[PDB]
């Protein structure tokens, strides 16, 4: 109900994909495209196989890494993630029964080039964001509620390990962990940050309301008690908590479950809003002309760039 | 090395200021004022493309030696309350 | 853009086809180049600049009339058609150099021609104070042509792409009339008589 | 320092010296309003104001809820860019 | 070289009170060695308070009008009023101020930033309209939200 | 090399054909009304040629989908290019032995302007988001993880690098030694108890990849079920 | 908790909102808006496919974003300058605020290289500069102009790096002064040399490709199966305000 | 005309092709269409110059001898001739 809600061509409405023609001008046309299309993929194969080897190497779309599968294995017990029944297909083909998803809470954000790959479970309100690498293979992976793992961070478990001992990394709730941190087979309590670029190694514990500082290493088998603040390779002593840290560590997790909100909104939209969104922002930059015929007749809705109302 | 700037920076700053606390006249009169003046005067050149060079060279000198400045133009009669 | 080009052919166009006057235009000729450089070696802003190097090009088409010979008149009016088409149209900076080079009368470039067979015609009828005057405003011209091209040859290259569709949308056109190095070929030959 | 320390301050106290509940000669170029001249909140607003009215200003009511001395009142019509 | 402090921003910053055409009091932050155009440019004044440098391979420089106090007139660079930078400047006091000139009256990229302007307070000055080109004007009114510090470009073009 | 110059004018004049091609079919797209080639989507490639310079990958070895192997980049046998990992052989070329793993999110790479060739010999572990730049690596070595080797350094054979260290330009680490530190410096001798977990290493991944490269087959035939 | 529909963004609330686990391919776009913040960038840019720029980012000139980097301007501003090049999967923030009361942007001068896997956040980086790998700039502080930071490199918060020098560990100290050929032509020559091989890489890149052909084949499966849902993207915005503005008003009253 | 025009024209219409994919930060291979495209538009320019060159000559000879300047049989043959020079 916008003024021509009964009368605007089926193009304009739909501008990802046109109807079916129906007339001999418009059928014509749709076979002339047909026509060329053939041509044209005929002519890029040509030209792929008078390039040389480097034309077999073709553009294929990727697959969804931000939940991804990996093998149930009978010795890893699975408590984050899933056990899920195999597709039939690859029952068929490559003897797979089961394999194990991960348990992503309908709240929380992960990126679409994200890689959380398996027995990894996702709290609520939480986030993993672009380019972050969760790879629960081997053992299980824990992220709790209003937790964000940033940008580049990698984080991994171990099974065998050189005094032979299976840890997970289990992350509590309210944790930031930085850009481009290493959290690997260690606990993080609740309330806690992880500086970035920081690295964390195995079988270390970071106990409630403790910073671990920018660019830290944290060798193996140590505790960081509550209240400190941790730094330099290796990590020794430096500071306790100031009273405001502590409260700029809520704020941190606040701000990032504000963040991951807007991040989701701009990412979960699909194919065809993103194509009727750049046709409005194409109309909108043609309506910011104040010399424009239109505006002396039609006023039109800012968000959608439809005729509204009438201005006279 | 570089040079040094030469004189005070008050000194230099308040000559910079000098005559332009004044607003600016519009240019419709200037415009007019040239248009007035070559169209209603401009003929009588006519007959002067035919006297002899030497007096068309000292006449176009005296011309260019008489001649003031449009840009950075002040007369101290815009800062006096008499004549 | 559109003032610069078709009202000056229009009214040339009427001036070579039914006009005659018994006087002459040699003061305008001489207050429009000697105004015209002046005015634009002391005016930072680029359009003022513009604005007294077209009153330059206007006075040099004026010598063009005087001396008569139109044909020297239309062959400078078109290769200035073509850079004014380039001037305002322009997204790379870059290009603005070409004009300046093409504006200052520098050989190998059109304008050169359009400037050179004004004088060669000059000179032919004997016109030797106004083509004098015409040479030292056109010595005068390369100082702030050269000016043009201190701002915007030697400089870091940044153009901007665009985002609501519509991109950079007249490269044709002035990627074509770039290629005014290429006219100079049929230039030197007896063409625009 | 946008105007000077002296004649600000002898029309300061040329402003001050035509109030009926001030004495003439009791105004020193640094007092307080509140002990020394026995003023209230609104014969202090009266005082900013007549000061307002001399040096051609606006002075906000945080501003001068902040004024409480002759040398504050000089000290802000020199600090403030727009004085007369 | 010994056990001497690391350097911090701290050590190199210079605090400005800088009073708006309002007469609201502003802090603004500084380095030394930047200008206090940059400054008041990214502390985030809106764009009508600036106006291009008006000399010659300079317009890309942003400038205001600024009052400074007596005592920090010496602080000031020195132009030559002869030289072409001195033409420069007052072609900018005849065209931009005009009739909103005082004796404190400065542009602020003539002003670098140092230890010796920390605690300085200056204030805005007005200016009349003025026109560069179709994409940079100001019609003489300060009735916009818009910061100089958003726009990606100076353009001289 | 007129080899290359051969090379070269056939790579330019099939992408000619190519660029040709692709604009037609774009017309004809156009033509029927369908936009779907407008869309936004990732253009990633796993494996990406330099023009003629291809990536020699064995059909035992793996890459997955989020790593990336481009220009002249040689995989040996059983030989692993983990999730996010980037190797880059656009400029000089990277050699890269069998039985090695290049894990998660790693940077192995020779793109300065004076960087020799990248050599990792056989069974080297590098570990997660460390730092590879114009190095050469002998047999048996562990990278640890965020670390950093220099170019034209040497990690000899048997020798441990520590996580978080920094190994300089030119820097040879002797073998069978651990080094540490970001102005990295010999720790100690490697242990008896240390050098079995390291022998165990990269069989290990070895089989990982193997299974991951299986999930990864189960996805590529999920999507392909969709447009088939 | 907040919302994921946002009724006041510039081209209208989400019609419809796809679960990531829904997701059959990888859609991941390397540039585009958050609400109002749109990024800007020039002709001849490099931006890596798999790399990330989003929100109010500003690029100049010559510059290149290579594999993984991301530049994400969410919470502040990010400039960077003309020819400056971001390494593969360094990372670019910026905070809200910082302690020393400057702006909060982060702010790269020209001809400044970045290698792998570094961080910056809310940091002034000044012209000619390289940062080494696996190196942090914290929040507020400060690299001046023809200076070097060693690799593996902690620079903490409000902290400043002196012009001409080289510096490096954690924390950074002094190492030794850049020689004037080093100021003079090394630093131009590291981002000219970054510059050409973004330069190699544009100009292979066949854009858009021939990946949406495979999308196609299956939208075109559905619409003859006759699943393949039409939807008017612009009435249903429209009709979701007015839908918003009514239960709005049917509260206050 | 001019005999080696055309050739000029295509030269011509390949720094045309360059130029636009130079503007528009592409390198100057790209989009070869472009290129072909320009160098059709530019062969056919300059050959309608050339043309014009032997119509110029032409008309100036016919003007010459109608208004009475008789020019020797040894000299029109630099004017009335499509020479292909
Ligand atoms: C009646 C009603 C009254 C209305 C009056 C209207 C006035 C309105 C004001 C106005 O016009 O504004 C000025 C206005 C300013 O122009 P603008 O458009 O703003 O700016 C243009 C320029 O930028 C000009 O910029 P600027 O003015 O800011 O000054 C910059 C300066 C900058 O100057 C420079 O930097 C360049 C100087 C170069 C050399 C410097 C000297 C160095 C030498 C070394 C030292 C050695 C010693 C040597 C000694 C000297 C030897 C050379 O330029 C000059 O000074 C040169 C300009 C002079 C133009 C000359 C052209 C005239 C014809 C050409 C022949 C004569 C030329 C001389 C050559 C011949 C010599 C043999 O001038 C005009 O428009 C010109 C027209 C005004 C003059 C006549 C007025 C008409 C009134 C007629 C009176 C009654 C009728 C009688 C006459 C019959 C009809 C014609
Ligand atoms: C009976 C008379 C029939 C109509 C004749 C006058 C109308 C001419 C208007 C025209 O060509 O419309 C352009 C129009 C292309 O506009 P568009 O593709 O919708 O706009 C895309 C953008 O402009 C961006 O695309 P673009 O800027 O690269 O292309 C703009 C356009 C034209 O761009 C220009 O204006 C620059 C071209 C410079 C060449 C000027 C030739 C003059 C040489 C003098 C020799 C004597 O491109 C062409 O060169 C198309 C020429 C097609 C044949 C013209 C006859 O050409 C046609 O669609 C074909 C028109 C031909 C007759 C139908
Ligand atoms: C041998 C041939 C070239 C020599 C060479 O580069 O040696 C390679 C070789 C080393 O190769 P490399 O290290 O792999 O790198 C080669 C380049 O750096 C790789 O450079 P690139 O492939 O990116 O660039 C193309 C390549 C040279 O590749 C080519 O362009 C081959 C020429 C034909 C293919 C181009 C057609 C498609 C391009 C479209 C542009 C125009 C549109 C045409 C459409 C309308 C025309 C009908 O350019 C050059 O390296 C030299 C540029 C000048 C050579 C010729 C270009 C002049 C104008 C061409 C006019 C085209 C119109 C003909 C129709 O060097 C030697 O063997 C040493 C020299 C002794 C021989
Ligand atoms: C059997 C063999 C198969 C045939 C292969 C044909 C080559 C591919 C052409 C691709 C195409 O048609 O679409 C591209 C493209 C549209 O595809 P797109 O990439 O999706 O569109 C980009 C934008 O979205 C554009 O958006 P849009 O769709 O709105 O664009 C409309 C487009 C028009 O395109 C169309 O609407 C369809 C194109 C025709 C389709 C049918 C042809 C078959 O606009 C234009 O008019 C482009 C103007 C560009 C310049 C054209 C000529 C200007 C002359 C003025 C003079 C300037 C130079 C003078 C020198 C100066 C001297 C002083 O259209 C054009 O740019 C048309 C340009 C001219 C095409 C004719 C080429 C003939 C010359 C021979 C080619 C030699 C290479 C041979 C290749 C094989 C061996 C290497
Ligand atoms: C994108 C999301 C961002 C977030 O929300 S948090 C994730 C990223 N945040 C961080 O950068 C966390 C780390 N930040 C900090 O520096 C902090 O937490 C760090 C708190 C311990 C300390 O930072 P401060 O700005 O508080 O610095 P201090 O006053 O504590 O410094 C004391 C001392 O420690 C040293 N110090 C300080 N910071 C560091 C570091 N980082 N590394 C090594 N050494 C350090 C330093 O040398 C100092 O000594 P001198 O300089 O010799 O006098
Ligand atoms: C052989 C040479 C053929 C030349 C190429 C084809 C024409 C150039 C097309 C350029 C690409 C632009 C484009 O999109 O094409 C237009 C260009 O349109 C034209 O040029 C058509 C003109 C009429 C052609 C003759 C029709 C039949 C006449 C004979 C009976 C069609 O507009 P649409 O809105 O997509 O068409 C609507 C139809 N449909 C719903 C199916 C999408
Ligand atoms: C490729 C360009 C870029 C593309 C963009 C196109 C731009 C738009 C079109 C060009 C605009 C500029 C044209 C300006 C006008 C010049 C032509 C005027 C006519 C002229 O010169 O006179 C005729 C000579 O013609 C001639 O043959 C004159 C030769 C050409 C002159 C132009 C030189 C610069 C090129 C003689 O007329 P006559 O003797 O037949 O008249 C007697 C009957 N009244
Ligand atoms: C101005 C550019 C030239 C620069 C140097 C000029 C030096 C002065 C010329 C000396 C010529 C020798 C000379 O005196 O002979 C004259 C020959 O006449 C002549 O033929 C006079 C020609 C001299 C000028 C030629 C230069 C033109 C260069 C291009 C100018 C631009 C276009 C034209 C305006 C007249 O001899 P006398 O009177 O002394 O004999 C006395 C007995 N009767
Ligand atoms: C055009 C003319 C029209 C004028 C009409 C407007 C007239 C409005 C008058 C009515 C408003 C009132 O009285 S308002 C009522 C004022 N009285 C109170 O509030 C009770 C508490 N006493 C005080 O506040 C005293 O002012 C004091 C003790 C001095 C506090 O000392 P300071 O001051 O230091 O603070």
């Amino acid at each position: 109900m916008s003024l021509f809600k009964s009368s605007l061509p089926a193009g304009f409405l739909f501008p990802y994909r046109h109807p079916k023609a129906k007339g001999l001008v418009e059928g014509t046309l749709y076979g002339l495209g047909s026509l060329f299309r053939g041509v044209g993929a005929a002519l890029d194969e040509l030209g792929s196989m008078v390039q040389g080897p480097q034309g077999s190497v073709k553009d294929h779309v990727q697959p969804n890494l931000a939940f991804a599968p990996v093998h149930r294995k009978p010795d890893v017990p699975v408590n984050a993630g899933q056990v899920v029944p195999a597709p039939p297909a690859a029952a068929r083909t490559l003897k797979i029964k089961e394999v194990v998803v991960p348990n992503k809470h309908s709240t929380a954000f992960v990126a679409a080039n994200a890689n959380v790959l398996g027995n990894v479970k996702l709290g609520a309100g939480s986030s993993v964001w672009y380019g972050a690498v969760l790879r629960g293979d081997v053992n299980g992976i824990e992220v709790g509620a209003n937790s964000n793992i940033q940008d580049n961070a990698i984080v991994h478990v171990s099974k065998y390990s050189m005094d032979g001992t299976a840890r997970p990394t289990v992350i509590g709730n309210n944790v930031t962990i930085g850009h481009a941190a290493t959290v690997h087979a260690c606990t993080i309590e609740d309330n806690c940050l992880v500086g970035m670029g920081a690295t964390v190694l195995d079988g270390a514990t970071v106990k409630s309301g403790s910073i671990v500082a920018a660019g830290a290493v944290v060798p193996p088998n140590t505790t960081i008690p509550s209240g400190q603040v941790w730094a330099g390779s290796p990590a020794k002593f430096l500071r306790h908590l100031e009273p405001e840290e502590a409260s700029f560590i809520g704020k941190s997790a606040s701000c990032y479950a504000e963040l991951s909100a807007i991040h989701k909104f701009e990412q979960s939209k699909t194919f065809e809003e993103q194509y009727t969104e750049s046709c409005i922002i194409k109309d909108r930059a043609a309506l910011a002309d104040p010399s424009n015929s239109v505006h002396q007749m039609w006023e039109y809705d800012s968000q959608t760039a439809l005729v509204a109302r009438a201005k006279r | 090395y570089k040079p040094e700037v030469p004189g005070n920076t008050v000194d230099n700053w308040t000559e910079l200021r000098a005559s332009w606390n004044k607003e600016r006249a519009s240019s419709l009169g200037t415009n007019y004022y040239l248009n007035v003046a070559v169209m209603g005067f401009a003929y009588w050149l006519n007959e002067a493309y035919y006297f002899p060079p030497r007096t068309l060279y000292v006449g176009a000198l005296v011309f260019f030696a008489l001649y003031v400045r449009k840009a950075y133009f002040s007369t101290p009669y815009a800062f006096k309350h008499e004549y | 853009l559109y003032l610069s080009t078709a009202p000056k052919l229009s009214l040339f166009t009427f001036w070579a086809s039914s006009w005659h006057h018994d006087f002459s235009v040699g003061v305008f000729i001489l207050f429009s180049m000697f105004i015209g450089s002046i005015g634009a070696y002391g005016q930072p802003a680029l359009r003022s600049l513009f604005a007294y190097s077209t009153i330059n090009e206007i006075g040099l088409l004026l010598l063009a009339v005087e001396t008569a010979g139109f044909h020297t008149l239309y062959q400078h009016l078109g290769i200035y058609i073509i850079t004014q088409l380039l001037l305002w149209n322009l997204t790379d900076k870059r290009l603005f150099a070409l004009c300046a080079v093409s504006l200052a009368g520098l050989p190998p470039f059109a304008g050169f021609f359009g400037k050179a067979w004004i004088f060669w015609h000059a000179m032919s009828v004997q016109a030797f104070s106004l083509l004098a005057a015409a040479l030292f405003c056109t010595l005068l011209s390369l100082v702030y042509y050269l000016r043009v091209i201190r701002l915007f040859w030697t400089a870091p290259v940044h153009t901007a792409a665009s985002f609501t569709g519509a991109p950079n949308q007249t490269t044709l056109t002035s990627a074509c009339a770039v290629a005014l190095a290429f006219a100079p070929v049929m230039l030197v030959k007896p063409f625009v008589i | 320092g946008f105007l000077d320390k002296d004649s600000v301050t002898e029309r300061v106290l040329h402003v001050t010296k035509h109030f009926e509940k001030i004495d003439a000669s009791k105004v020193s170029p640094a007092a307080s309003f509140e002990k020394d001249l026995g003023l209230d909140s609104l014969d202090v607003v009266e005082l900013v104001m007549a000061l307002e009215e001399e040096f051609g200003l606006e002075i906000p009511d945080a501003e001068a809820d902040k004024i409480a001395s002759v040398g504050d009142a000089i000290n802000y019509i020199c600090s403030n860019p727009m004085a007369k | 070289h010994g056990p001497a402090q690391t350097p911090t921003v701290f050590d190199k910053l210079v605090e400005v009170t800088v009073v708006d055409m309002n007469g609201i009091r502003h802090r603004v932050r500084g380095l030394q060695g930047q200008s206090l155009a940059q400054a008041l440019v990214e502390y985030g004044f809106p764009d009508t308070y600036f106006f291009p440098n008006m000399g010659f391979y300079t317009q890309h420089i942003v400038d205001a009008h600024v009052f400074v106090p007596k005592e920090f007139w010496g602080k000031v660079q020195n132009v030559d009023p002869e030289s072409d930078d001195g033409l420069a400047v007052k072609r900018m006091f005849r065209d931009i101020v005009q009739d909103y000139q005082r004796d404190t009256s400065f542009f602020a990229s003539y002003i670098t930033l140092g230890a010796e302007h920390n605690g300085m307070t200056v204030g805005i000055g007005p200016i009349k309209p003025w026109i560069l080109h179709s994409e940079w004007a100001f019609a003489g009114v300060h009735d916009s939200r818009n910061k100089q510090f958003d726009k990606p470009t100076v353009e001289i073009w | 090399n007129p080899i290359n110059g051969l090379k070269t004018i056939l790579h330019r004049v099939g992408f000619a054909m190519r660029e040709s091609g692709q604009a037609l079919e774009r017309v004809g797209c156009r033509l029927q009304g369908v936009y779907s080639f407008e869309e936004k989507l990732n253009r990633h490639a796993t494996v990406l040629p330099m023009r003629h310079n291809v990536p020699s990958l064995d059909k035992t070895s793996w890459v997955a989908p989020s790593g990336m192997v481009s220009g002249s980049v040689t995989l040996g046998e059983n030989s692993s290019v983990w999730y996010g990992a980037i190797v880059r052989g656009d400029f000089q070329p990277v050699v890269v032995g069998s039985n090695s793993n290049i894990q998660d999110a790693a940077y192995v790479g020779a793109t300065s302007e004076f960087s020799g060739p990248v050599t990792i010999g056989d069974n080297v572990s590098v570990g997660h988001g460390a730092v590879l730049k114009g190095c050469t690596v002998g047999d048996n070595v562990l990278i640890g993880m965020n670390s950093i080797i220099s170019e034209h350094a040497e990690i000899q054979s048997g020798a441990v690098i520590a996580a978080g260290s920094y190994v300089e330009e030119g820097t040879t680490v002797p073998s069978g030694e651990v080094w540490a530190g970001s102005p990295a410096k010999k720790l100690r001798d490697v242990r008896a108890g240390e050098a079995e977990y390291l022998k165990s290493l990269p069989g290990r991944y070895t089989e990982l990849a193997g299974e991951h490269k299986g999930i990864m087959k189960v996805l590529k035939m999920k999507q392909a079920e969709y447009f088939a | 908790g907040v919302s994921s529909q946002f009724f006041d963004a510039p081209n209208g609330p989400s019609v419809k909102q796809v679960l990531i686990e829904d997701e059959w391919y990888n859609r991941q776009r390397s540039i585009f808006p958050l609400l109002d913040k749109e990024p800007y960038y020039p002709v001849d840019v490099f931006v890596a496919p798999n790399a990330v720029v989003c929100g109010d980012v500003d690029i100049y000139g010559g510059a290149s974003v290579f594999f993984g980097a991301v530049l994400r301007g969410d919470l502040n501003k990010i400039r960077l300058g003309n020819r400056s090049a971001i390494l593969d999967r360094a990372v670019v923030h910026a905070a809200r605020a910082v302690p020393t009361g400057l702006n909060a942007a982060t702010l790269i001068g020209e001809k400044v290289t970045v290698e792998p896997y570094a961080v910056l956040r809310s940091c002034r980086v000044e012209p000619k500069v390289i940062i080494g790998a696996r190196s942090v700039v914290c929040e507020g502080a400060v690299v001046e102009s023809e200076s070097i930071l060693a690799p593996n490199s902690v620079v903490p918060p409000a902290r400043r790096i002196p012009s001409g020098e080289l510096w490096g560990g954690s924390p950074a100290k002094f190492i030794r002064k850049l020689t004037d050929h080093e100021r003079d032509r090394v630093l131009d020559d590291v981002s000219t040399h970054y510059h050409n091989l973004a330069t190699m890489f544009r100009r292979e890149a066949l854009e858009p490709g021939t990946a949406w052909r495979d999308v196609e084949a299956w939208r075109q499966k559905l619409v003859d199966q006759g699943e393949y849902e039409w939807i008017n993207f612009r009435e249903q915005k429209y009709l979701m305000r007015l839908q918003h503005e009514a239960e709005a008003l049917e509260k206050l009253t | 005309g001019w005999a080696y025009s055309g050739e000029w024209g295509m030269l011509a219409g390949f720094c045309f092709g360059t130029l636009k994919n130079v503007q528009e930060g592409k390198a100057w291979f790209r989009r070869p269409y472009i290129h072909g495209a320009g160098m059709i538009a530019g062969y056919y320019l300059f050959k309608a110059a050339a043309d014009w060159e032997d119509e110029a000559l032409k008309r100036i000879i016919t003007r010459y001898e109608r208004k009475g300047y008789a020019i020797p049989e040894d000299r029109k043959e630099l004017f009335a001739a499509n020479q292909y020079k």
